[PDB]
């Protein structure tokens, strides 16, 4: 099963992400969807893009 | 509760797939959709919405939505549906493109209006009217979250 509970746990905290616009957070499901084995990857990655557009 | 992300508690049936991905396969599943099909997120994430046909299917309806997926244009069918366990069920069904700002297809929604019969005449025409209402909110709430 790709999408194991650590998957599917790192696809909730990238939603939970306040600076990302809407394409940006599909944008990073859709990439953990098809490559589920960058979850941990993608959401560290997600953070910094994050970090990296304050309001 | 469970492990949704947040567009996916929005109290209705959808799933949003990526065209842009091979076999344009579901990358959102709403909780009500789960509950609906019997399915859970991790049997079905990454994977074509097709699971959901079976024997009855009327296989010219399901053609009709490809029909309007590969010009990325929507459409209103009713098709019958299976849940996991195969229980049959009459899916009001409506898909319609989500593009971003120039106007660009950037996904598929699609909204799932359960029932154990074919609607007709006036009742299915309301029933058109709300889940495209539905789909157009779903649309503009994903865009908020
Ligand atoms: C967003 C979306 C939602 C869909 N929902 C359903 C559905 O609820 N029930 C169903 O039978 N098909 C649904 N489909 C249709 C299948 O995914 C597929 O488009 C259809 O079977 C035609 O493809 P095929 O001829 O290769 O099987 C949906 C498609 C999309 C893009
Ligand atoms: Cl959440
Ligand atoms: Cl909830
Ligand atoms: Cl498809």
């Amino acid at each position: 099963n790709k999408f194991n509970k650590e998957v599917l746990v790192a696809r909730q905290e990238i939603y939970w992400l306040p600076n990302l616009n809407w394409e940006q957070k599909f944008a990073f499901i859709s990439s953990l969807t098809n490559d589920p084995s960058q979850s941990a990857n993608l959401l560290a990655e997600a953070k910094k893009l994050n970090g990296a557009q304050p309001p | 509760g469970s492990l949704a992300t947040t567009l996916e508690r929005i109290e209705k049936n959808f799933v949003i797939t990526d065209p842009r991905l091979p076999d344009n396969p579901i990358i959102f599943a709403s909780d009500s959709f789960l509950q609906l099909t019997e399915y859970s997120r991790e049997e079905i994430l990454g994977r074509n919405a097709r699971f959901l046909q079976g024997p009855e299917t009327d296989r010219a309806t399901v053609r009709k939505i490809r029909d309007a997926i590969d010009n990325q244009t929507e459409v209103t069918v009713q098709l019958i549906n299976y849940t996991k366990s195969g229980k049959k069920f009459w899916n009001l069904f409506h898909l319609q493109p989500m593009r971003d700002q120039k106007g660009d297809v950037q996904y598929f929604i699609g909204v799932q209006l359960d029932g154990t019969e074919h609607v007709r005449d006036a009742a299915e025409r309301e029933g058109v009217m709300l889940i495209k209402k539905t789909a157009e909110n779903i649309d503009e709430a994903a865009k908020e979250l």
